[PDB]
């Protein structure tokens, strides 16, 4: 019984692009950033803080 | 409606800030060239300032008397982002002479920098505060960093301070003259800042080594983790959350005494994707992970002394019930003990946005984490080690002349060890029972 | 300092090796009329005080034996330097007594 | 931007100079004709440091070649790389020095100092902010030590603030190339102590020992000795021309290499070196680099650093390496070599990082360290004078310039105690 | 009103005694000159220092100690020592010629001319004391001067005072390495005189100290001072209850009635741990059994002897600090249950427990140091008779050739006395063999 096969032996990696489940979700380096979804402080009333009407109070 | 102006000085400060801003930049979708792709949201104002045409100019200040490091950015890809005339670069460097960087060569530029900073505050009105990064074991930062620190206190006065310092490595140092310029920098910043941090570079390596298992890391990655530290700091400032912690709510919950404003900070978890597959990464387990001294960001073991304060900002998908269930667990362990007079020192905050990973980063994507800024009397050792060094090279007047000839008087050196000597007793006196 | 220097006063003495063209150093002692010549650069010379052959020690065993050798422990600020050894003197775990309860009990 | 100048004098001082510009011309990607052909855009950003802008797009070194004999300067320009130097900057007379320290400082050399002082001032005034002068010369030679020093002495009276360098090839007693080798060096040496901020001592014996032993070369020629010394030059300013993680101008080194104001004599070494027949058989990486650089024999000083203790030391690693590995090796070398990084100044080793490796090599370092081991060189080398002084003479070739005895008996009075300054800061302890 | 007088003879006692007193004055806050600083908190609380010192009425303190040695060099060091004022100048009796390890000189030729001043000395010293519990004698058997001065002196106190309890902490020569070449002779004869005139003998062979030192101390380059800071801390807890409050008082008197089952069997050995130091102080906890278990460890005994080779007759242990003793029974409870630890058939109970409250104090910083635990035993094991074998056999190994015989015969000591030491010493083994035999 000869050694089964050199090509089927334990290879520290094989030819399966993503050889493991590891890199399937690893971020792409060159990918453009994605704007965050609707997750932040909702904004109405401080509108009346930066407006140019506050000064000149008297 | 809240914005913070950043002051990055010293070769580290611009470099260390280098890594952090992308995380600030990337998390808002702004392109490197100063544009956002068509898609709360878009309120980058927390760090940026919209001109009205699309560009987002960060409210950061770049200073260094040595053009080299500064030259690395305006020639880099990020050239188009920052305001051009807002980058102040000096001609002659301080060459690690604190006196030079604090007495002679920095004064002629102070007006320009003081001019720029003042301008950046006009646009905003609800400015929470300023974050200044300066390396104590650095020449240009030691002096220039202090001088700006001194001025604002008379430039604005009461306005708070949040400065991230990087003290010298506990044992493996780069320069030799660090003990001198380190002490004086402490003296100026000891009573002219509000909150400090312990950013010894030795801490990251073990964290980078033990966790990332990168036996050959460089300074670029170390900043990345530090950058992560800041991100969780302002997390409650530009994201919706049930419990929010702001800068103005810092002296109230982290300052047992006006003098004592030097604590240590940490973050977790530092895990690569290769080991997080077989990990639960449960909120409970991560809770203890940021308490073991192995994962701390300062080369100090809290088991040496008591604990005076612990403030927690939770970021991710944690739930308050587990935190309290997890928080209580810490009150049971006997290896970590508080002070006799600290009944309540816990601060727990929950923000809905989990960590964001920049492309090419080392940290993997997780579901929970923690960052910490805790008050413990353990800070005594770090200064104590310096105390031993300071006298050793002055009992024979080593290197004294180099300092004397640049305008620093001989009597300035003694007070530094005088102020430090008082400081050490200040921490010890607040660690015993009544 | 120390370093060296030249000699530079030729037409002085010895009356014969004076101005004998030959690289002959400076002049010839002839004080005794015998052997060794003047042994171009020196050394700033030395005296008995400069070289005293420092004694190996200055003190005795008992002075160090009963030195006035604070009690170091966890933290407690300064820790005196000592040779490194991993089987442990003051960085390892303690053990706290099981002492008594007073009175008749 | 913070550019510098070079003043090399004497045939010895000139020959070393002949290659450094040969060495520098390569790093910035410049061939002999004076035209730019480099490869990397970083190659040219920091080019102003050593050249001045000129018409036709050609660059010329900011160099002043100073000599008192005609052959030397006549020699260089007709050889390869003979076009770089500005013809005007040359200066020479019609007399020569003749390794007579007297003639080179009072009669002939004195009269011509006007021109060299004339040229030197102009070029320095041109630069936007003069970083400093680096002076290379041979104290064993006449014009270098004799007349060359005075220029070092005089220039202090005009520019008190800028810092100085000296790549002085002090001769060693083992193999002396001149009988005067030990009335020109020190008399230039004595004046050197009071003005020279720093001093590099390169001993000939080290070069021959360096060439024969590690390089495994059979029949080297002075071209072999010259370049190895020149390579050291690029290390001093290497980080001054390219960006890097940790930069340190020539000022920053000055702060962290001289324990006391006057003790400013160092010993340097260059690594790594391997023979032509040995390159493949060696795995070059960061940790075996330290073995070579810290080895005593690698030093270019005849003194053995094992005769004393190191006061302070700095190293500029060349080649792109991370930050972690650089520090750690320092910790072990300090602890393992604690006996020498003596004991009253903790961690007396400075660190630098640069990311431009020498063309054709992936890791190399430059060494600049201060150790009392330099004491032997100022004790033994020509120590014969102390016994050979007693007989007063050789004078007739030096009083021909008005030099008197008092100028000599006074020097040890000023000069008696260098080691008596260096020796004391070797046994002291807290 | 209880006072104890410590008698030191021989350099080993000259040095070893030094460590205890220096720690004492450091334990009681006594300055090198003996002047108690009033700036310290409170002061003059009852009479705690009265055990070892003697008040002069106004000022310094006078410890009740005596120094003896035939060679001036050892004495001269103390008088010029930094504590040259802590001891009474008239108490430093010194001779003119050393014994140089021979018994006949320090006991029959030149040792008889010195016993007069000291004996008078103690009488004056004993006169001050009113509740004298006894006397402490420190000396090394590995010298004719010691054994010579120990043998001749000790017997005197037997008749001069009578029933006064006397404790002797002998330091026998090592099994393999001994400072002198005639170590067996002085020890062989020395036990004779002290055979019926010493109350307690604590086996403290030096090499065992290093083994503990080489296993816990971890000082590859130890000096005697390293040994000194070990023993000196030992005495502090031994008489601990004699100078501090305790739940169940343990005094010097109630020891012979607890450690002397038979008139001849009075040799004892002690154990104590842990150690405080400079590369094991994460100070953090462990528990008692560890301190007790290490107490009974074969290698933790102050003798190079294995109790696995013998049985246990009686025991005594000492603690300090503040906790509830309740762990003691259970901690001891795990002791007897161990099969490696055995008791004799006729010993229903063989443990004596005495615990005080005062923690351990260490010179800064010691060689031991301010330990958190403090466990020390006062117990006896038959195995030490063996490892008498080392002394017995080697001593036999010499006389057969009569080697070095004439040296002792040159002082008028007859050739015949050598027989008796073998006789009495030989008879010594018989009882131990019979003592351990079950009925
Ligand atoms: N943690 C960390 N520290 C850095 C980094 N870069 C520089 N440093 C610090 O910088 C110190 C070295 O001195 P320099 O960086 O040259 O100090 P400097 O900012 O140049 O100040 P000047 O010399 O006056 O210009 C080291 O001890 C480090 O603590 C970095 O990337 N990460
Ligand atoms: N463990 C220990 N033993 C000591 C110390 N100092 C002395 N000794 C003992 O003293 C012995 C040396 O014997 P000797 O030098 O003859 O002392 P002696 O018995 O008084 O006889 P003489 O010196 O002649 O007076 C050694 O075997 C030690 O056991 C010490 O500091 N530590
Ligand atoms: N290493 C080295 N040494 C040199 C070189 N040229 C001359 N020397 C040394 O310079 C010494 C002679 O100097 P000298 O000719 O008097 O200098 P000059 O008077 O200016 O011409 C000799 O001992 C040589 O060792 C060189 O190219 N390389
Ligand atoms: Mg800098
Ligand atoms: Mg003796």
């Amino acid at each position: 019984y000869t050694p089964d096969l050199s090509a089927s032996a334990r290879t520290f990696h094989k030819d399966t692009i993503y050889e493991k489940d590891y890199q399937k979700h690893i971020p792409e380096l060159g990918s453009k950033p994605t704007v965050p979804k609707d997750k932040a402080r909702p904004y109405n009333e401080f509108t009346k803080t930066y407006d140019s009407t506050h000064m000149k109070i008297p | 409606m809240r914005e913070v102006i950043s002051i990055h000085v010293g070769q580290g400060g611009i470099q260390v800030g280098n890594a952090c801003w992308e995380l600030f930049c990337l998390e808002h979708g702004i392109q490197p060239d100063g544009q956002m792709p068509s898609d709360g949201d878009d309120a980058f104002n927390t760090f940026f300032s919209e001109t009205g045409a699309g560009k987002h100019v960060p409210r950061a200040v770049f200073l260094d008397l040595e053009p080299t490091v500064i030259d690395e950015v305006r020639t880099g890809t990020y050239r188009q982002l920052f305001h051009p005339e807002q980058l102040i670069s000096g001609k002659e460097d301080a060459a690690n002479n604190f006196a030079r960087g604090h007495y002679t060569i920095g004064k002629e530029i102070v007006d320009l920098c003081l001019d720029r900073i003042r301008k950046l505050a006009d646009n905003c009105t609800g400015l929470q505060g300023f974050l200044v990064f300066n390396s104590v074991g650095g020449g240009t930062g030691s002096g220039l960093g202090s001088l700006l620190l001194e001025r604002l206190s008379v430039d604005y006065g009461k306005k708070s301070k949040l400065g991230f310092t990087i003290y010298p490595s506990p044992q493996v140092s780069t320069a030799v003259v660090e003990p001198y310029n380190s002490i004086l920098s402490t003296h100026s910043l000891l009573e002219h800042t509000d909150v400090a941090v312990m950013l010894d570079n030795e801490a990251i390596y073990d964290i980078c080594r033990r966790n990332l298992d990168i036996e050959r890391p460089t300074y670029t990655n170390l900043n990345r983790l530090i950058a992560q530290v800041i991100s969780s700091l302002t997390a409650s400032l530009r994201f919706d959350g049930a419990l929010n912690v702001d800068i103005t709510e810092f002296q109230t919950n982290l300052v047992p005494y006006p003098r004592i404003h030097f604590m240590l900070s940490s973050y977790a978890p530092i895990i690569s994707a290769e080991k997080a597959y077989h990990e639960q990464l449960s909120v409970a387990e991560i809770t203890n992970s940021a308490f073991e001294p192995a994962n701390m960001m300062a080369k100090c073991d809290p088991r040496h002394g008591k604990y005076m304060a612990c403030s927690m900002m939770y970021r991710g998908d944690v739930v308050p019930k587990d935190v309290n269930a997890s928080i209580a667990t810490i009150k049971t362990k006997r290896t970590i003990q508080f002070v006799d007079w600290c009944p309540t020192g816990f601060k727990v905050g929950i923000n809905y946005q989990p960590p964001t990973v920049v492309p090419g980063g080392d940290l993997a994507k997780v579901m929970r984490a923690v960052c910490m800024i805790s008050n413990s009397t353990a800070i005594a050792e770090v200064f104590s080690r310096l105390d031993h060094k300071f006298d050793l090279m002055y009992a024979k007047r080593a290197f004294v002349h180099w300092y004397v000839g640049e305008g620093m008087e001989e009597g300035e050196f003694s007070e530094a060890r005088e102020d430090l000597a008082a400081l050490e007793k200040d921490y010890e006196e607040v660690g015993i029972e009544t | 300092r120390l370093q060296y220097l030249g000699d530079k006063k030729s037409q002085k003495s010895a009356a014969f090796f004076r101005d004998t063209r030959v690289s002959s150093c400076s002049y010839i002692s002839l004080k005794g009329g015998v052997p060794r010549a003047i042994p171009y650069y020196g050394s700033p010379t030395k005296t008995y005080a400069d070289t005293m052959s420092k004694s190996s020690y200055i003190s005795s065993l008992n002075h160090d034996t009963y030195r006035v050798r604070p009690y170091q422990h966890v933290g407690m600020s300064q820790k005196l330097l000592e040779p490194y050894h991993p089987h442990s003197y003051r960085n390892r775990l303690p053990v706290p007594d099981a002492p008594p309860q007073f009175s008749n009990a | 931007m913070r550019e510098i100048v070079h003043i090399q004098g004497g045939q010895c001082g000139n020959q070393i100079g002949a290659k450094f510009w040969e060495v520098i011309s390569d790093e910035h990607g410049i061939d002999p004709t004076g035209t730019y052909h480099g490869d990397s855009d970083l190659q040219l950003e920091r080019i102003n440091v050593y050249y001045n802008e000129a018409t036709g797009g050609r660059y010329v070194p900011r160099a002043i070649l100073m000599d008192l004999e005609p052959g030397t300067m006549d020699s260089v320009r007709a050889g390869p790389f003979g076009q770089l130097f500005r013809p005007d900057n040359f200066v020479f007379g019609q007399t020569g020095a003749g390794n007579n320290w007297a003639k080179g400082h009072y009669t002939e050399g004195a009269e011509l100092i006007d021109s060299v002082l004339d040229v030197v001032r102009k070029e320095a005034e041109g630069c936007d902010c003069l970083q400093g002068f680096q002076i290379t010369h041979s104290l064993g030679g006449g014009t270098g030590s004799g007349m060359g020093t005075l220029l070092i002495s005089k220039v202090r009276e005009e520019y008190p603030d800028r810092i100085m360098e000296t790549f002085s090839v002090v001769p060693s007693p083992k193999v002396s190339d001149t009988v005067v080798e030990p009335y020109n060096a020190t008399l230039s040496v004595h004046q050197l102590v009071e003005n020279a901020d720093e001093c590099m001592v390169i001993d000939n014996e080290a070069l021959y020992d360096i060439c024969f032993r590690t390089l495994k070369l059979t029949t080297p020629t002075y071209g072999d000795l010259n370049h190895l010394v020149s390579a050291a030059m690029s290390g001093v300013t290497c980080c001054l021309r390219f960006p890097g993680q940790l930069n340190s101008d020539l000022r920053k080194l000055a702060v962290n290499l001289i324990p006391f104001p006057r003790l400013h004599f160092f010993m340097i070494g260059f690594a790594p070196l391997t023979s032509r027949g040995s390159q493949q058989y060696r795995a070059l990486t960061v940790p075996e680099l330290t073995q070579q650089m810290f080895d005593a024999k690698n030093m270019m000083c005849a003194a053995d650093p094992r005769h004393g203790r190191y006061l302070t030391a700095s190293a500029l690693f060349r080649g792109r390496m991370s930050t972690k590995e650089v520090d750690e090796q320092m910790l072990n070398v300090q602890n393992k070599n604690s006996s020498y990084f003596v004991e009253w100044i903790p961690n007396n080793i400075k660190s630098s990082i640069c990311d431009i490796p020498p063309k054709g090599l992936k890791m190399a370092v430059t060494f600049v360290g201060n150790s009392t081991a330099i004491q032997e060189m100022f004790k033994r080398v020509a120590e014969q004078f102390t016994a050979m002084f007693r007989r007063k003479a050789f004078l007739h070739w030096y009083t021909g310039e008005g030099m008197d005895e008092m100028e000599f008996t006074e020097a040890e009075s000023n000069m008696n105690d260098l080691v008596s300054e260096y020796q004391q800061y070797q046994d002291a302890t807290a």
